[PDB]
RNA sequence: UUAAUUGCGAUAACGAACGAGACCUUAACCUACUAAAUAGUGGUGCUAGCAUUUGCUGGUUAUCCACUUCUUAGAGGGACUAUCGGUUUCAAGCCGAUGGAAGUUUGAGGCAAUAACAGGUCUGUGAUGCCCUUAGACGUUCUGGGCCGCACGCGCGCUACACUGACGGAGCCAGCGAGUCUAACCUUGGCCGAGAGGUCUUGGUAAUCUUGUGAAACUCCGUCGUGCUGGGGAUAGAGCAUUGUAAUUAUUGCUCUUCAACGAGGAAUUCCUAGUAAGCGCAAGUCAUCAGCUUGCGUUGAUUACGUCCCUGCCCUUUGUACACAC
């Protein structure tokens, strides 16, 4: 049986459910590589964790992401969050739990955004009004 | 690639330089409303200094062959040095004069 | 970089298709500043006549513009599909005739003017000098002076 | 042979005590049975202005119905699958039988 | 918007007047009698009858 | 250790495909080319002449990779855009479907590509082969 | 008269009718009903719409 | 209605889309001690064409002396290497 | 004191009723009670690229094992300001910090006080009352014209003053939404075109089909490049067509052109507290045929708001009134 954890990071729409298990050490999204979708900010952005961290906690970890749902922004954020709750998992079923707790301290340092996940859900939209707040127009005469 | 020196520190200089310490605030006066001259605020000098900057940066950008960027980085350099040019640095200046005369 | 000679090849305003253009612009927005021929069309005959789009309109040859030239007068001949055209099947003959800077204005009034005598609904809008397309002229077309 | 009961119903009340009884008799009779696959519940929603005329403000409304579909496989001889299928009829709660 | 409405109040202070020794100051515990030792028609309305008898309990273990 | 299309960058990979293609020119072009403007949203035709047919050919292959079976009307509202309809507010408009339809008949042709049961169009076996190939050479020639 | 109806009347709003009041105005073909809205609202309750928000 | 201007001239620029020795020569000593290139920088510093400015950043890039920190496009930017 | 005749309280009041709350949906955190060939993992029924190194990407049911910890479900769990400080006739309350979903009733809606408009609706009725017509009638056979004539003024809006942009190429992301039975709904094609259309049904009585609705400013290489330009199809003339037994005074779509406004837009005037403003896009409504509209949803996202009545309005109390169809 080959350990393996399901973590998932969520957005306004967009799900991304990360499979982090023992294997060589990789990171891949929609089977290609993280570091590999060229985006030159996002890019980044994904790396964020793993530059925080260090290559010594992805030896022989192999975290596969797949994604669904959200723009561009949205589908990174979900990334990011499930392979931050992937690494959590995984330090804690089978690493140290105190390993995990370190992790998760180093992450909550660095932005206390990394583990929680945002819940600004969308608000809808009433009538007499072309958003949800906003109103049409006032005219008089 | 210019002023070689800390990006981050000339960015704060400029910052610091541009955020206006005294403004005008509506004073109802009684029929003719009047400015008063208001001192103290941080956090409105830090908020009128980015405002001033960026409004400045895209009327430099707007119909123009230079691009924001750049735009933006000459103004934050001119501002930050101290050059009485820059059009943030001006229009602050020019708010800091109306409201010493009010005073 | 490349050196011409400052000739009377290079003119502020110069002739072209009998009307005036403007140098310093590429080539086929040269062609597209000639009335009744624009972007599409211009573009197309360079990209058929095969030659480089990034290059520059200072330097044309004799016979580049012969085969412009013989392009504009027999555009069927050099196995155009017909419906880039800008009049398809005339009502003099119903060939394919493509339109010069006054031939399309000769034309747009022999249209015109066909209407106002056959006395149509459209020519008397046309003579009117109303909207005939169906629009909404309670609240627009003011400023027709 | 593959029959299958599927029950298209608005009313969830009477959906889950049919389904609840359906499996519990079933649990009890003790068959080897699928357990209810609970669609998604389709919402008919209708938005209409509230006042006849077109005087006031422009205020809306939306009435919605509420639709819950579940269905269940089962494979059994004909009398039995028959005597589940007749037996607990309840009104406003529609069932059909499919196979396959 | 945490001032409590009448009925919350008064369901409250009878619970508090009958059965003082059977609760105790733990929010988990109160609702978890609370549910069994009073009718309620709301388990949001059970939350907030349950959380000011824990208020009272914490103003009587102190005057 | 694994060299694949996913693994490899997008622009670049494609741009040593049309590269490749164009230098073995045995596509079979359809002929008309060059008169058309890939669409029906476009205001202007695009830039090179000879070119941008084995760029469409390159994308509608990698396209089908990536995807299991893909017709002619996905491929048009693939590669659609918002059209600048004047004064009423831009709307969604479809590619052009003679185009999509005479690339996946070229790809048939030169058997990159083959027609799939269940209805569709996959990516073929020597097709796979030279997508990789061609991959592959991206990879030794940048590393 | 065998010209008496003549014309077709086979769309338009001579084909959509209410049926509860031949009203032409207003009519909900949604769902297939066919009750114009002011109606609609009166017997929504029986038909089985309710109304949540 | 109302014209909502006075009809003078504008700037009338004369952007350079051809040039000769004597503005090559100008162009190839100026453009080294220069901190930060692109395509404004050489316009406005240069009073040339902007095709004119692009074609001469694209040789002087493709012979060496500058190099580039961002090829991202609208923005251009060239240091060069001491 | 926040939104509250919300409460604590003093008290000729006590005890109540209705409104507010309470209530019912909506979106959020569930590694549980119970899940299907509709969201997958390893051997496999068949096969390819990096090779004989342990994997990914692919492509399919009955040949099976472990799960809905991502879509959706039904006795259902928590969140009540939990805890720790500061402040008070040492009473309700306010202001700051933790796993966790946020500590402005979590955000948003639905019906909503024995009071009244002489507000709209007799053009939603086989609901009439009072009058109109009572066998050339307003009931009705067919042809057409018309909110498409304007001299003109006023409003929700859409496209724009462009180099944060227009275009050309490579990526290319949501579901609550819709769908032929007495004769068609949205579309999966062997053939042709940037266009509509034919031969059979893969779609049906529908989470499996349209549809991951592969739908847009969003990521990269260039052209236009400040000169009224490539932003205007305003406007007008040439050809193909779904619909209609008639689209002619472009219903609508696609090939082609002129250049008339646009240098922070005057008096004035409208909306905006957490994913709302705004930008951009999608679905239903009206439909024999087309959205610039409305109702819902999706992508990025907001400095000055925990303040005040200065303007416009309110609520309570006191007060003055020659007002009471009530300034």
């Amino acid at each position: 049986a080959v350990p393996s954890v399901q973590t998932f990071g969520k957005k306004k729409s967009a799900t991304a459910v990360a499979h982090v298990k023992a294997g060589k050490g990789l990171i891949k999204v929609n089977g290609s590589p993280i570091t590999l979708v060229e985006p030159e900010i996002l890019r980044f952005k994904v790396y964020e964790p793993l530059l925080l961290v260090g290559l010594d906690k992805f030896s022989n970890i192999d975290i596969r992401v797949r994604v669904t749902g959200g723009g561009h922004v949205s589908q990174v954020y979900a990334i990011r969050q499930a392979i931050a709750k992937g690494l959590v998992a995984y330090h804690q079923k089978y690493v140290d739990e105190q390993s995990k707790n370190e992790l998760k301290k180093a992450f909550t340092s660095y932005d206390r955004t990394l583990l929680i996940a945002d819940s600004r859900r969308p608000e809808p939209k009433k009538f007499g009004g072309k958003g949800a707040r906003s109103r049409f127009q006032k005219s008089y005469r | 690639v210019l002023t070689d020196q800390n990006p981050i520190q000339v960015v704060v200089d400029a910052i610091t330089n541009t955020g206006p310490r005294e403004d005008t605030t509506r004073v109802g006066g009684g029929g003719a409303a009047r400015r008063q001259a208001v001192d103290v605020s941080p956090l409105r000098r830090v908020n009128q200094a980015i405002a001033l900057l960026t409004i400045g940066a895209r009327e430099a950008a707007f119909r123009n062959i230079k691009t924001i960027a750049e735009t933006l980085a000459e103004e934050l350099i001119n501002a930050a040095k101290g050059s009485s040019t820059s059009y943030a640095i001006k229009k602050k200046d020019e708010l800091e004069r109306v409201a010493k005369s009010n005073r | 970089s490349l050196v011409v000679q400052e000739q009377g090849s290079f003119q502020h305003i110069l002739r072209l298709l009998n009307t005036n253009v403007d140098g310093n612009i590429k080539i086929v927005y040269a062609l597209t500043t000639i009335k009744g021929v624009g972007r599409r069309y211009s573009n197309l005959v360079c990209k058929k006549a095969d030659v480089d789009l990034h290059k520059r309109a200072g330097e044309l040859t004799q016979e580049e513009l012969e085969r412009i030239v013989q392009i504009m007068q027999n555009p069927t001949h050099y196995k155009i599909p017909a419906w880039f055209l800008n009049r398809q099947n005339d009502i003099t003959d119903g060939k394919d005739y493509h339109t010069l800077a006054n031939n399309v204005e000769s034309k747009l009034r022999d249209d015109l003017e066909r209407l106002k005598k056959i006395r149509a609904h459209r020519g008397i809008r046309h003579f009117w000098g109303l909207r005939v397309r169906g629009q909404h002229t309670k609240t627009t077309g003011r400023r027709r002076a | 042979i593959k029959i299958r009961i599927t029950l298209t119903s608005t009313k969830v009340k009477q959906l889950e005590n049919v389904s609840s009884n359906i499996v519990k008799n079933a649990e009890q009779h003790n068959l080897v049975k699928k357990g209810p696959v609970r669609l998604p519940t389709k919402v008919l929603k209708i938005s209409t202005r509230k006042t006849p005329n077109g005087e006031g403000s422009k205020t809306w409304e939306t009435y919605e119905m509420r639709i819950h579909k579940r269905y269940i496989d089962l494979e059994a001889p004909v009398q039995i699958v028959k005597r589940i299928t007749q037996i607990t009829i309840e009104p406003g709660v529609d069932v059909e039988v499919v196979v396959a | 918007g945490r001032v409590r409405t009448k009925t919350v109040k008064r369901a409250s202070k009878a619970l508090i007047e009958r059965y003082y020794p059977k609760l105790t100051l733990d929010f988990q515990t109160n609702k978890r009698l609370c549910d069994e030792i009073a009718t309620i028609q709301s388990k949001r309305l059970r939350n907030k009858i349950a959380g000011y008898t824990t208020h009272l309990m914490k103003r009587i273990q102190k005057g | 250790p694994g060299v694949s299309v996913r693994d490899v960058a997008a622009q670049d990979f494609i741009n040593a495909y049309a590269s490749f293609l164009q230098r073995q020119g045995k596509l079979e072009v359809p002929g008309y080319v060059d008169i058309v403007k890939t669409s029906s949203g476009n205001e202007m035709p695009p830039q090179d002449a000879e070119g941008w047919f084995y760029k469409r050919a390159a994308s509608v292959a990698r396209h089908i990779y990536m995807r299991k079976q893909v017709g002619v009307g996905k491929l048009n509202k693939l590669y659609g855009g918002a059209k600048s309809r004047g004064v009423r507010p831009y709307k969604h408009i479809d590619a052009s479907g003679s185009i999509n339809r005479k690339v996946l008949q070229a790809l048939e042709k030169i058997g990159i590509v083959e027609i799939s049961p269940k209805g569709g169009r996959r990516i073929s076996e020597n097709g796979q082969r030279d997508l990789d190939r061609i991959a592959a050479q991206t990879l030794e020639e940048d590393e | 008269e065998n010209v008496w109806f003549s014309h077709p009347r086979r769309y338009g709003k001579g084909s959509r009718q209410c049926r509860v009041c031949s009203s032409h105005t207003g009519l909900i073909r949604k769902y297939g009903l066919n009750i114009c809205r002011q109606c609609f609202r009166e017997k929504a309750n029986d038909i089985g719409f309710n109304k949540f928000r | 209605k109302k014209k909502w201007s006075k009809k003078s001239m504008k700037d009338r620029a004369q952007h350079a889309v051809i040039l000769d020795q004597e503005k090559y020569d100008r162009i190839l000593k100026e453009v080294p001690t220069y901190r930060y290139v692109s395509v404004s920088v050489l316009v406005d510093r240069l009073k040339i064409g902007g095709s004119l400015a692009r074609i001469a950043l694209r040789h002087l890039e493709k012979e060496g002396i500058i190099k580039p920190i961002s090829k991202h496009s609208k923005q251009a930017i060239y240091t060069r290497a001491t």
